[PDB]
This record gives structure tokens, C-alpha cells and sequence, in this order.
């Protein structure tokens, strides 16, 4: 693509400052490139990657519902045409994110933390396709991302402490697409609570710096219980 | 839309 | 362009989705392509070209400064690379505005309140150049801006009151002009002075409404004051 | 950079 002429280094280093500069779009195009280049990822490369990407896609989801708002509301075309518009952006994105995924970063993760991050990301572009789908291809797209989180939380369950960040994403993650997507609010609850009072009961096992990330994914899952309960 | 909490940024 | 085939009343439709929706590069094309339709605008069209393309060259400008001072902090190539890629874009907006005032908004404007506006525009779109020019044409650049700022102020004396909130913005724009590009700080603490006393002894003459629209403005000027004295 | 207040948004 566009940044094959740019040395892999040079592209991580820019990913950094278009990301002190809120350029996220442009952060996104960076890290694609440093992706296409073949190599695996470190784990602060996975994370430039996932932020630029979920800034990206932040700023179309939350255009998609002020339009698909107005357009509710509203029941001539231009409304729906610039919901359309701003929709197949938005699929186009998480497509893209798809394609990394597929070609080729998860086939060569072998690490817990490498692999359960990636098949995160799987299910969360997934879910945020399920959020904008009305057609047949709907119940997929949801199999989809379901199958993308349970593979996830196997390999976390399995391979991870409760306490792992990751493992904490994640579970927060799946337990909202249970909520929302998969409109199993029960199951959403159950994961939320379980994963939270596990996590609580190997906080003793953490340093301050450990138990600082740990606590406040740990605070995002309360978050949600008290909005579900 | 009451959005949930989800890991990262908004 | 590409917004030859939609119908000049759909794209404002959808400049004011777009402003919505918070997707000023939308609302910044859409009204490009009203523009292009080639007939004049009207005061609720010339504000929503203004505000699309301000939002977008905000981004490019806050951008820049933080790139441009890590830059100067440095001081291998991606630093300035990247901020060069940054300022070449904010560039391209600039030379777009002003392509469209001169394309053909100015020549067709006959009215005090549609020509100032675009006139100021044109000055601030300059002084936007201005901010990132090291060049042999910055002289050039900031007497674009200077000769722009100062047709505009001629016209809005000779043909507005003094509250008029277009001329009050010209007021601010040219006199943070004159302190922070043309290096004439004392300039720019008279103008906004004298613009300010003038438009307080004016305010006796207006509704609720138009008081509220010219006080906000004239509050501006305070700022900048209490930061200049 | 302390930027000066200007006519419009930000
Ligand atoms: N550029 C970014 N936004 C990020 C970079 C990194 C990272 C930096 C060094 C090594 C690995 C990862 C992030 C992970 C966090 C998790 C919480 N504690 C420390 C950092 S996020
Ligand atoms: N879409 C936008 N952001 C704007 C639209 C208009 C406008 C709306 C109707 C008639 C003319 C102009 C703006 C000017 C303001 C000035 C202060 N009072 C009222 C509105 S701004
Ligand atoms: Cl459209
Ligand atoms: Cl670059
Ligand atoms: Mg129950
Ligand atoms: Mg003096």
C-alpha cells in the first residue's frame, strides 16, 4: 500500500506523534502499513494498532447514531442517503481491521497475550458491524463476533490470571456484546460479577502498579452492573 | 443512545 | 466534482446533518459543492462553509503545533516528515477556501454583511498560512492577509454600526493579526480597544437578542485585552 | 502555544 516505501521503525515512530496529535486516522494508516510489513507485533505495537483503530471508529459509530437518530425520527432520501454514506465507512473500517486480523496477525499468535488480544479485536469490529446490520447477514456477523469472544475468554480462562488487564477487557467487552448484541442480559450480569469478584480475590497477588490496571478495568465492570442492576 | 463501558477509548 | 450530481438544496440538507453528526470533512465538502453550484449564499450557507472548513483547518492547526514543537525540541527525519505531511494538508484547505473565494464568492458579493464576511475569511484563511510560512513568500502571505483584514474593515465602517457581530470578528481577527503576525502589538491592543469602547456605546440601540450576539463577541476582545495589558 | 481568542469555533 501507500506505506510500503516507509521502513517499518519509521512508521511506529510516526503511529507515536500522529497520536500525541490526535491524528488518529492518520495513526491508523501508519500502523496498517508497520502491519503489512509482516513482522509480529510487540505488545505496545498492539496497542497503537487498537487505539488508533478504536479512535477511528469512535468518531463513525457516534456520527452513526446521531444520523440513525434523526432518521428515526424522521418516519425526501438525503437522511437516509447520508446515514448510508457514513455506514459503509464505518464497515469499511472495521473491514480493514478484519483483514489484518485474517492476514495474517492471529494465525502467527501464539503468546496468550498476543492471541487473546487479537481475537478481542476480532469480536469487538464484529460487534461493531452488528451494531449498524438489519440485513440476513445479521445472526453471521453476531456468530461471528460470539465466536471471536469464546475463543478469547478459552485461551484467557486457560492461560491468564483473573487479574490480567486483558483478560479483564475482555471479559467487559463480551459481557456488553451479551447485553446488547446477543440481548442475553442475564449472561451479561453472570460474566460481569464472576469476572469481577475473581478478579477482587487475586488483587493480593499484584504490585501497586499491577493493581492500578487491574482495579480500574475492574471499575469499568462495576460501571455496567450498577446500569444493569 | 445509553452507551455501556467497553474497554479503551472513546 | 464529486458532488457535481447532488442537488444544491441536498447538500446543505446535508451540511447540516454532517454539522451534526460532528463530521466537519463532510460538511466542508458538501458546502464546497454547493459552492461550486455558482450561486451566491445565503447568511445561514456562508456560516456553514465557514464553520465546516474552520473545524477542519482547528484540527490541522493544533495538530502542527504539537508537531512543530516537537520538532523544535529534537533540535532522524520522521519529526519533520510527518509535520511537513500535516502542514502540506492544513496548506491544501487554506489554498481550497481560498480558491473558492476568489472562485468565485468575493467577485459576486455586493451586500456589507456578504462581502466582510468573506473578505474576513479570506484574511484569516492567509494568516492560517501565514502561522507554518518560513519561506520567501511569508511577506507576501501576511500582506495578503493585511490587504484582505483592511478592505474588509473599510467596508464594515463605512457600512455597518459599530455592534455589528461581522465586524466585531473582523475587529478580533485583525487585531490578533497585528499582535501575533504582523509583530504590532500595540496596533492590535488600539484596534481592539476602540472597537470595543465604540461597540459598548452602540448597545443602547439594540433588542435583547442582538445584544446577547454582540456582547459575546465583545467579550473576546476583553480576553485578548486582559492577556495583552 | 497560548492562542489568542479568534471569531468562530474551535
Ligand atoms: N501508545 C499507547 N496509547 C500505549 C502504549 C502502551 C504500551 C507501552 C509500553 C509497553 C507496552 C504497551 C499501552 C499499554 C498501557 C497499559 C497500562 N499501563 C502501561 C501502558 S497504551
Ligand atoms: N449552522 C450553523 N452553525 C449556523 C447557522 C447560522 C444562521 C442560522 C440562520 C440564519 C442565519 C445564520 C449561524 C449564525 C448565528 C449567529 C448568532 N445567532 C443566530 C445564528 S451559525
Ligand atoms: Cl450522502
Ligand atoms: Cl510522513
Ligand atoms: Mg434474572
Ligand atoms: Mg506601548
Amino acid at each position: 500500500g501507500a506505506m510500503g516505501s516507509m521502513e517499518r521503525a519509521s512508521l511506529i515512530q510516526k503511529a507515536k506523534l500522529a497520536e500525541q496529535a490526535e491524528r488518529y486516522e492518520d495513526m491508523a494508516a501508519f500502523m496498517k502499513g508497520a502491519v503489512e510489513k509482516g513482522e509480529e507485533l510487540s505488545c505496545e505495537e498492539r496497542n497503537l494498532l487498537s487505539v488508533a483503530y478504536k479512535n477511528v471508529v469512535g468518531g463513525q459509530r457516534a456520527a452513526w447514531r446521531v444520523l440513525s437518530s434523526i432518521e428515526q425520527k424522521s418516519n425526501g432520501p438525503e437522511v437516509r442517503e447520508y446515514r448510508e454514506k457514513v455506514e459503509t465507512e464505518l464497515q469499511g473500517v472495521c473491514d480493514t481491521v478484519l483483514g489484518l486480523l485474517d492476514s495474517h496477525l492471529i494465525k502467527e499468535a501464539g503468546d496468550a497475550e498476543s492471541r487473546v488480544f487479537y481475537l478481542k479485536m476480532k469480536g469487538d469490529y464484529y460487534r461493531y458491524l452488528a451494531e449498524v446490520a438489519t440485513g440476513d447477514d445479521k445472526k453471521r456477523i453476531i456468530d461471528s463476533a460470539r465466536s471471536a469472544y469464546q475463543e478469547a475468554m478459552d485461551i484467557s480462562k486457560k492461560e491468564m490470571p483473573p487479574t490480567n488487564p486483558i483478560r479483564l477487557g475482555l471479559a467487559l467487552n463480551f459481557s456488553v456484546f451479551h447485553y446488547e448484541i446477543a440481548n442475553s442480559p442475564e449472561e451479561a450480569i453472570s460474566l460481569a460479577k464472576t469476572t469481577f469478584d475473581e478478579a477482587m480475590a487475586d488483587l493480593h497477588t499484584l504490585s501497586e502498579d499491577s493493581y492500578k490496571d487491574s482495579t480500574l478495568i475492574m471499575q469499568l465492570l462495576r460501571d455496567n452492573l450498577t446500569l444493569w442492576t | 443512545k445509553l452507551m455501556f463501558k467497553t474497554e479503551g477509548p472513546d
